[PDB]
């Protein structure tokens, strides 16, 4: 068959990180069929890397606060969770952050091993008073989607291992809508409006490209089941 | 601080009222200018250019009243109130 | 049903009776003497409320004119089979029992004290011996229309009134389907309505055809029943009669042979069964709106047929005789391609809005042509053709085939009104499919309008992939207090899916009173719940937990009656289970096609010069006084000056503004309304010197 | 108890027996 | 409002004259109501660029 | 519908079609429009780009009955309407029809685009409260979204030994992602870190030291993901709201936004709230089924006990001691008590998750009486004569009424349906007469520079408590201009003279302890014709000082007449209002203290005879009151209504003695115009507020001013007037 | 911890018309969306063939009767609406139905031309008496979706034409269920079970393949987005 009007995508920019993608026109009823699948694929298909667990030698557990730091241990965990990491090694590598004396510690001061890199060196992690120190042994692993820490609760046996909810995704927020379009007297064509906001590890354009890659690869399995023709 | 208005709600009513004393004056302040613009369009073919046309460059087929409201919002007109 | 109820009406106004204004409000109320004679529920909703009722089911009119009701008299505490009819006074002077009162199989009142009805609105327990009379059935106080509302005992009085009134507005569909849940009055109402042909004597059918049926009686005489097909009703709907018998079948006397409109196998069927899911859905069913699956539109589930009717006559005139002819003055041949030689549209020719339906020419007198018109006549060789054009044309907003044409001519010795020679009427049939704006309503008085018709792929679907055919909001059920609809839905689902009550260990406690034949049912079975005597809640609770599984071997609805639906758009299951079940849905006659009305500029009245015109060219709306106070309160003054002068009454301002809009110039200033000049010219005729004046006191001219 | 010969069979939740059939409507 | 014939007779007797300063009278005659945008304070406005 | 727009815009569309050269002249264009060729739809869409049309729902009943919506082409044959404005139109989408007009001239177009636009009418003119707000279905969605439930999935937990606290999320994005995965219920206790939502003043003044929050500043919140999602809808800069969104809370939020932000922002946020509520109502799991309407568990025992008591009363009557009247009274009281007890038990039994209770409690629609009738006991029902029948109905609409109970119940439904038409007719007549009297009143001046001003109590100070806000400050003094500066005990001025009152100024005055404040009112205006803007005060729909030339009499009449439809029943219903405004002799005609003094009353069993000895001196005025009525509270220091009229006490002049309504003429004669105006305003406001509706006082002051504007002349002397 | 194995599709057969497709492993929380997308594209964008218009000898419009048949023209039109036919030709082809004499006329009595076939010969169309006969000429076209009968109203054909609503859809019912394997280990995935039932015009495999190709073509715009 053939498509009456070929859909086209026009990128709009609202911010260096944000974006608004409009696919128009679409046959009636295809709006949601496209948008929901694309949103889910974007959210939970693109591989990425993030901190999985952390260590604090200065504290025996997490109930109290690490000495010499104003922020609570939970606040430290939260600040370090948002840290952006790009990795190219499959195995989980370890990282070390050590500082001494009064001042503030930033993500840029952490020494990264080979492969792994940090895209926001200027991020603030914590602050140290006079004669203050903190040594943290955080592991970085690659993955996809979002995985809580409770499912990561069972991980060997260690002294101060603190699993943290890791975000294995370079895209962190996606929204979509649908609006009517007037291409003919039908006046019922859909106009998807996909809004995607990603981290600094991938541009929204590349994120959408990778999501389309994954989804087309997946639907190829259904397509190859038989030979039958359709439209554009 | 808001999303860009769309439709007959642009320009925002509050900004328009910031210029005129009250909405009852604003309706006339807009309608008389709309009539002036319509007369200018009518006499565009030939005639004395006594009625100056729109000040702000109009859009693709924008109604005269919309042009009047936009040019009022742009602070390009001055009006005198009777009594 | 509508015709039967109309024949059964009890008017209280008209000649020889009260008038609306003079009559007080005390006569519109119910009286304790209405029990069994006049239905207290069924009544018009408009101002004529209480002045129009309906005979109860068992009510009969005594020769003097007083309405009688049946009763079976108790002699010494034992109910007697024989019955007697008692009027109002006799009922007052005696004691009347209650039908629901328990009675032993031997006629002995188990309860020593039984609820009783006394002289006037007094009910009190009385020994089981003083009681003198007993009712016949619990449905004695309801009309015929109200007797076919399942679970009427649960709805409120106003809701039941609304449902009963709406049951009389259903539009006969193309393929009627009998209700899954309905009282026993369906069949008797259908049979006595007179719209179903019933064999007069027992016989054997020789040959049956769509047009006619021939039955050979047992005495050797043959009879033929002619069934009218696609005959216009009195209100625009179509009447059809499809035989439901096969050749070589012995039909017993009194058996239904064919079903008229709204009848499936000889029982009233005003609507179809739709799978209902009760939940709010994205606001499209907000505040009484209804969402329908596109499956209904594409399956002709709610497709209705309507037959219009137009007619024109050729009446002689002092100036000549009008004659219908194919030739019409100054019209193209393409427009007149459908007319035949006689000058009428050919049967089966699609006719659109504004098309010519029958061509006629009327005699002309003398009217000098306008300069350019006369010149154009001269140039093209087109003679004056004095005869004008008055050909009947399809009014605005009509379409469809031309099923039949009927022509009466005075030449053929036919009775026509004096001064007429040729009368022809053309029937236009239109098939209407349900769309936005059409009204739907169940039997429980819950109206609605089709807010949206979603594609079958968007509607929520059961766990097995069966999309729901309609969604109803849940915020309107408890507020209106018509809980009977939910019980009807549950019973409908139980009937559709079929149930098999467990009996290996014995009949459960909740099934003790169920009829022995009602413990097992087949899928898509038929069930009935007579009004005021039917399935109690315990029965439904037991049935819902014993429904048969689907062909896939799984049960959809849980014990509570709710099911876990899947969203059609998102694709993920809804967080909580939702109610589902088959509910009987009718199609009201308040269709959107007739209601749509528009008027930019048309004809005008004569005395008042205000906008006016038959609904062929549509008339303007009514800008009353309250609509003027609303405008004044806004401070809006120019809009009110316009709506009353420039587009309503100004004789010259109207023409000037129409020219100005059809030209590039501005809209001119309105003048004085003709409704004020007329007022002055009439007030002057009363010998009252009315003269408008300025500050100087000088009289002014108008 | 279908009075008419060829009525469809629809069981009912009837717990009482009506001694008089509905007269000619 | 009420008693149209009596008020007409009384007005004829008294030869009473009424000012057209009310909303109802202006609505009847077709003049701008003396309210909102109809008052001369707003109706007579000169607007030029 | 395009079929209506084409036939309604015919001249404009035909002209534009001619100009595009699709037709050679007007005649061909008209023929083509009649035939509806495919070339017409494009031009028709082009010609209604910004042409507002007026939608009117007959019978228009108040000012907001006519709106001005921007047209949009749509298939079908039904006029699509916005969900929010249905409240203003009072329109139910169950077969209702509304006419659509069209303004032609440029003046009319601007007039319908500036004044009558629907976006500019969020606030109803009767009272300064929102009308186009989440009302019926979206309210339930928002209530479910912002609700908090304990022990849900993923709720915040404290540190337990080696296991750190779980439920702390970096940003709402991570919380949304986790909820999508399925490890966090939308409504559960969470500790998120927000960055684009201003913290509440309590947290702002502490974490930042009142330095002022800006976007990008992170603070720790303790709330539910649903609340965060909801607050994203409110305009940026609005303080975080962390409460369940009952209907009242939403009304307060909308009112505050309208009082602190431009109306465009209010319209945008209301639209967004409507969309979110509609989307989230579908997933609230609100349905109806027999498992959801639960019968009370111990209804049978209560019914048996009260039936036994009623049988005891019946036997007592059978002894002949009591007549019909006492028997009926006793039975009615017993069954009323039984119904109340059953309702309380049913309320206790039901949980907080049933859809019935969720709908009723959330304020979406309905009341608990309907739920009790549907699941508990319907109770005794009215009779055509109007008296309660001693026999109640012991079965609700769930169990199923019997024949007798249903027949008895039909009376009330028939009576109500009959009464609806008469009530609406009377309301229309009263509205007509009210518009009739107050046609003249229009704001003609900006300020009359008058000094007279009615003193209105702001909040009486309790003898023990520091202050108790008057229950009806929202209606008495909430938008009136301040006639005189309210000086505190010291020389400081809390509010300067002539400054319009409001929520912050009222709060400041209450804090300062000032109770009595003199507020300028329309009733004391000195303008010869009309009433200046200052005296009338802040408008309601506009939200700012009323602009000159704005009709106020018509608005006042519309506002007073609008609640007549729902104003249900010495009758205290609509007839009370009608007689109060007609200034007719009240049916009760309670006696009034003609002159202040000590009361020397003699109680006559047949006709009450009241006499008061003036304290200053004089004779005793004698009142011959019928003895069939019951005494009202005597004006005493205690002011306890239970008190009886004790003889020998002292009463203030003009104070009523018996139950009923004092004659307005007599109170005016004995006390003056001020107190009669106060009495009329208070009584009409009382009858309106008994039903629950609220209308600002100024809308009634406008009518009273026209009512009391004549001076009777007893002697002509040197004056021509008879 | 990227999943090494990509999804795979395996077909199971429960009945000649019904089949189950298992697709797994899938990323957590993704089976529902994929299944719903496949269902939505299956119920609305599967091309097929269906009768577009009919022509009965001696009949001018659909609101009438033909002698000898037991039911009016509307009933026979409704009966034909359920007819299922698959057409290989991409042009409107004509089909003939000639039955005379007492008996019953079924869909098997039709004589389709080359490239067309009737998959339910056992259907019942009408009943005939010995008095009358029946001769029907009907057109079969190829398309997708649902085209209202009005399509032929503007064609301006002869009066004999009786336009009929067209329903180009072989798919009948589609259902899916997801069996999530949520475990404490990171190896969490969900398995999809897609149920599809067809009108016998085409096998379920063909419908699924057509839906997959449609979706791949539609999503190729994101591919070219790059
Ligand atoms: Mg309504
Ligand atoms: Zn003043």
């Amino acid at each position: 068959m053939l498509i009456s009007q070929r859909p086209t995508l026009s990128e709009d920019v609202l911010t260096d990180n944000r974006s608004q993608f409009v696919i128009e026109p679409l046959e009636p009823g295809f709006g949601y069929t496209l948008g929901n699948s694309l949103r889910r694929t974007l959210l939970s298909s693109i591989p990425g890397a993030a901190v999985t667990s952390i260590r604090i030698d200065g504290v025996l557990h997490e109930f109290t606060t690490v000495p010499g730091v104003k922020e609570d241990v939970t606040e430290i965990i939260l600040n370090l969770k948002s840290l952006v990491v790009s990795s190219e090694e499959d195995e989980p590598v370890t990282m070390y952050l050590r500082k001494q004396g009064p001042g503030e510690v930033t993500a840029g001061d952490i020494v990264p091993p080979a492969g792994v890199t940090v895209h926001n060196p200027g991020m603030h992690i914590a602050t140290l008073n006079d004669k203050g120190k903190l040594e943290v042994e955080l592991v970085v692993e690659r993955g996809r989607g979002y995985v809580p820490a409770v499912q990561n609760r069972a991980s060997g046996a260690e002294i101060g291992r603190i699993p943290v909810d890791s975000i294995y995704s370079p895209v962190l927020k996606v929204t979509y809508k649908v609006d009517a379009t007037r291409v003919e007297q039908r006046t019922d064509f859909d106009k998807l409006i996909l809004d995607v906001e990603t981290k600094n590890s991938i541009s929204p354009r590349d994120a959408l490209a990778s999501a389309g890659k994954t989804l087309v690869e997946l639907f190829g399995l259904a397509r190859e089941l038989n030979v039958e023709a359709e439209g554009i | 601080g808001y999303d860009t208005p769309l439709g007959i709600t642009n320009p925002p009513i509050d900004e328009l009222l910031d210029r005129v004393s009250s909405k009852y004056a604003l309706v006339i302040y807009a309608a008389k200018r709309a009539r002036q613009i319509n007369d200018y369009y009518n006499q565009l073919g030939e005639g004395i250019l006594e009625y100056v046309g729109p000040l702000v460059e109009p859009g693709l087929q924008e109604k005269p009243l919309s042009i009047a409201l936009r040019e009022i919002h742009a602070d390009l007109l001055e009006h005198t109130e009777g009594e | 049903l509508s015709g039967l109820t109309h024949k059964r009406r009890l008017s209280a106004l008209g000649p020889g009776g009260l008038s609306r204004e003079r009559a007080g409000l005390e006569v519109r109320d119910v009286h304790p003497s209405h029990y069994g004679r006049m239905c207290p529920i069924e009544t018009p909703e408009g101002p004529n409320i209480g002045l129009i009722g309906s005979l109860s089911v068992y009510a009969r009119v005594n020769p003097f004119g007083f309405i009688e009701t049946p009763y079976r008299k108790v002699v010494d505490g034992v109910v007697s089979d024989e019955i007697v009819y008692l009027t109002a006074d006799e009922e007052d002077r005696h004691v009347v029992a209650q039908a629901n009162s328990p009675i032993d199989a031997d006629g002995r009142f188990v309860e020593p004290r039984v609820l009783v009805r006394r002289k006037a609105g007094e009910v009190e327990y009385v020994p089981s011996s003083e009681v003198d009379y007993m009712d016949v059935s619990p449905r004695q106080m309801v009309s015929v229309a109200t007797a076919m509302i399942p679970f009427l005992e649960h709805d409120d009085a106003n809701r039941a009134l609304m449902g009963a009134n709406m049951q009389r507005q259903a539009v006969p569909l193309v393929r009627s389907e009998a209700p899954l849940v309905g009282t026993g009055m369906e069949l008797r109402a259908a049979i006595d309505a007179g719209d179903v042909v019933v064999a007069e004597e027992s016989g054997v059918i020789e040959e049956v055809s769509a047009d006619y049926i021939t039955v050979m009686h047992d005495n050797g005489t043959r009879r033929t029943y002619r069934m009218r097909k696609f005959a216009r009703s009195n209100h625009g709907t179509c009447a059809n009669q499809c035989p439901i018998v096969d050749a070589g079948d012995r039909v017993e006397a009194g058996q239904v042979i064919a079903d008229g409109p709204c009848t499936d196998d000889g029982e009233m069927a005003l609507g179809k069964n739709l799978l209902v899911a009760i939940m709010p859905w994205e606001g499209h069913n907000y505040e009484d709106a209804i969402i329908l699956s596109n499956r209904l539109v594409e399956e002709d589930v709610l497709t209705s047929i309507h037959i219009e009717e137009h007619e024109i006559d050729a009446r002689d005139t002092k100036l000549g005789a009008e004659e219908i002819t194919r030739d019409i003055p100054n019209i193209s041949d393409e427009v007149l391609a459908d007319l035949d030689e006689r000058g009428i549209v050919r049967i089966g020719a699609e006719v659109r809005d504004g098309d010519i339906l029958v061509g006629k020419v009327t005699p002309k007198g003398e009217t000098e042509l306008t300069p350019e018109e006369r010149l154009l006549r001269a140039i093209f060789g087109e003679k004056a053709r004095e005869v004008r054009d008055t050909s009947l044309k399809v009014p605005h907003g009509e379409s469809g085939k031309v099923i039949g044409i009927r022509v009466f001519s005075r030449e053929d010795e036919d009775e026509l009104p004096a001064g007429v020679n040729e009368l022809v009427r053309v029937y236009v049939a239109q098939k209407r499919k349900i769309s936005d704006g059409d009204k739907l309503a169940g039997r429980h008085g819950n109206k609605g309008v089709i807010g949206k018709i979603l594609p079958v792929e968007d509607m929520p679907f059961l766990a097995d992939g069966t999309p729901v055919d309609i969604i109803l909001n849940t915020h309107g059920v408890p507020r209106r207090m018509n809980i009977g609809q939910i019980l009807e839905t549950h019973l409908g689902w139980c009937a559709h899916s079929g149930w098999k009550v467990d009996a290996a260990k014995g009949v459960p406690d909740w099934a003790a009173r169920l009829p022995d034949e009602l413990l097992e049912a087949q899928p898509n079975a038929i069930v009935s719940t007579p009004v005021f005597d039917g399935a109690q809640e315990a029965e439904l609770q037991g049935l819902l937990s014993c429904t048969l599984p689907n062909r896939d071997g799984d049960v959809l609805v849980d014990a509570d009656g709710k099911a876990m639906l899947f969203d059609g758009r998102s694709g993920e299951p809804f967080p909580y289970p939702v109610t589902v079940g088959y509910m009987y849905i009718m199609k009201l006659h308040h269709l959107v096609d007739d209601k749509i009305h528009a008027r930019s500029t048309g004809p005008y009245s004569m005395i008042t010069q205000q906008p006016l015109g038959g609904k062929a060219q549509f008339g303007g709306q009514r800008f009353g006084e309250m609509e003027c106070w609303a405008m004044q309160a806004y401070g809006a003054a120019y809009t009110l000056q316009e709506l009353l002068t420039i587009k309503s009454d100004d004789t010259v301002g109207r023409v000037k503004v129409y020219e100005a809009i059809v030209k590039g110039e501005n809209i001119p200033e309105p003048g004085i309304p003709e409704s004020f000049k007329v007022l002055l010219k009439e007030l002057q005729s009363l010998c009252l010197n009315v003269e408008v004046l300025s500050s100087d006191g000088a009289a002014i001219e108008l | 108890n279908n009075s008419v010969p060829g009525a469809p069979n629809r069981v009912s939740f009837a717990k009482l027996r009506e001694p008089l059939e509905v007269p000619g409507l | 409002f009420q008693e149209t014939t009596r008020v007409l007779t009384d007005a004829a007797i008294n030869c009473r004259s009424d000012k057209l300063n009310g909303l109802k009278e202006n609505v009847i005659i077709g003049k701008l109501i003396p309210a909102g945008t109809g008052i001369n304070r707003y109706r007579n406005i000169a607007v030029q660029p | 519908p395009k079929l209506m727009a084409l036939e309604l815009f015919k001249p404009f569309v035909m002209k534009r079609l001619v100009d595009l050269n699709h037709a050679q002249n007007i005649k061909s264009a008209k023929r083509m429009v009649e035939r509806q060729r495919p070339q017409v739809w494009d031009v028709l869409e082009e010609v209604i780009a910004e042409h507002p049309v007026l939608l009117n729902r007959a019978p228009t009943l108040h000012r907001l009955g006519i709106q001005a919506f921007e047209p949009m082409l749509v298939e079908g044959k039904a006029i699509q309407l916005h969900p929010l404005v249905c409240e203003a139109f009072n329109a139910d989408f169950d077969g209702d029809q509304m006419a659509v007009h069209l303004p032609l001239s440029a003046e009319a177009q601007a007039e319908a685009r500036i004044l009558m636009l629907s976006s500019n009418n969020i606030l109803s003119p009767a009272s300064g409260r929102p009308l186009a707000m989440p009302r019926l279905d979206m309210v339930t969605g928002l209530y479910y979204l912002t609700t908090e439930v304990p022990g849900d999935t993923g709720e915040y937990q404290p540190a337990s030994g080696d296991h750190p606290e779980t439920g702390v999320y970096s940003s709402p994005a991570e919380a949304i992602m986790a909820a999508d995965r399925g490890v966090l219920s939308v409504r559960a206790k969470i500790k998120v870190r927000l960055t684009q939502l201003r913290p509440p003043v309590e947290i702002e003044a502490e974490l930042f030291g009142h330095s002022g929050w800006q976007p990008g500043d992170a603070w720790m919140a303790e709330t539910t993901l649903g609340r965060v999602m909801f607050n994203e809808l409110l305009p940026l800069g609005y303080p975080f709201v962390n409460k369940q969104m009952h209907k009242k809370v939403q009304a307060a939020i909308i009112n505050d936004l309208a009082e602190r932000y431009p109306m465009i922002v209010v319209a945008q946020t209301v639209d967004k709230l409507k969309d979110a509520g509609f989307y989230w109502a579908t997933r609230s799991g609100v349905t109806v089924s027999m498992a959801d309407v639960l019968v009370p568990p111990r209804k049978k025992e209560i019914l048996d006990h009260y039936e036994e008591r009623a049988d005891k009363v019946e036997k007592q009557f059978q002894r002949g001691a009591l007549n019909h009247d006492e028997r009926n009274e006793a039975l009615v009281e017993i069954w009323k008590e039984a119904t109340d007890e059953v309702g309380q038990a049913l309320r206790e039994h039901y949980p907080d998750d049933n859809p019935i209770i969720t709908i009723v409690d959330s304020g979406a629609t309905g009341n608990f009486t309907q739920t009790r009738t549907l699941a508990g006991m319907k109770g005794l029902v009215t009779n055509p004569k109007g008296e309660f029948i001693p026999r109640p109905v012991k079965s609700s609409f769930r169990e199923g009424l019997t024949v007798l109970e249903y027949f008895i119940n039909t009376h009330g439904a028939r009576k109500g349906l009959a009464d609806t038409a008469l009530r609406t007719a009377d309301s229309g007549y009263l509205t007509r007469r009210l518009v009739d009297v107050s046609q003249d009143v229009i704001v003609r001046e900006h300020d009359c520079q008058t000094e007279r001003g009615i003193v209105v109590e702001l909040a009486e100070r309790a003898p023990d408590g520091t202050l108790i806000r008057d229950p009806y400050i929202e209606t008495s003094a909430y938008a009136r201009t301040l006639g005189t500066d309210a000086v505190d005990e010291a020389g400081n001025v809390i509010v300067e003279r002539g400054q319009d009152l409001g929520d912050p100024e009222i709060d400041a005055l209450l804090a300062a302890g000032i109770t009595q404040v003199k507020v300028r009112s329309v009733l004391t205006c000195a303008t010869s014709t009309g009433v200046c803007a200052t005296c009338y005060g802040r408008s309601m729909a506009t939200g700012k000082l009323v602009d000159i030339g704005e009709a106020v009499g018509i608005v006042a009449a519309q506002s007073i007449g609008e609640p007549g439809t729902q104003l249900t029943m010495i009758t205290g219903g609509l007839p009370r209002v009608q007689e109060l405004f007609e200034a007719r002799v009240p049916r009760g005609k309670a006696p009034i203290a003609d002159v202040t003094g000590r009361v020397r009353l003699e109680d006559g069993e047949r006709f009450y005879k009241i006499t008061i000895v003036p304290d200053d001196g004089g004779e005793e005025v004698v009142y011959d009151k019928i003895s069939k009525r019951q005494r009202l509270r005597v004006f005493k220091h205690e002011d306890g209504s239970e008190r009886v009229l004790s003889d020998g006490d002292h009463v203030e002049v003009g104070q009523q003695l018996m139950e009923g309504s004092a004659d307005p003429h007599e109170v005016l004669r004995v006390q003056g115009p001020r107190e009669v105006q106060i009495h009329l305003v208070r009584e009409v406001q009382e009858v309106y507020r008994a039903q629950g509706v609220s209308i600002h006082d100024k809308h009634i002051e406008v009518i009273v001013r026209q009512m009391l504007r004549r001076v009777t002349i007893i002697d002509s002397g040197s004056t021509e007037f008879l």
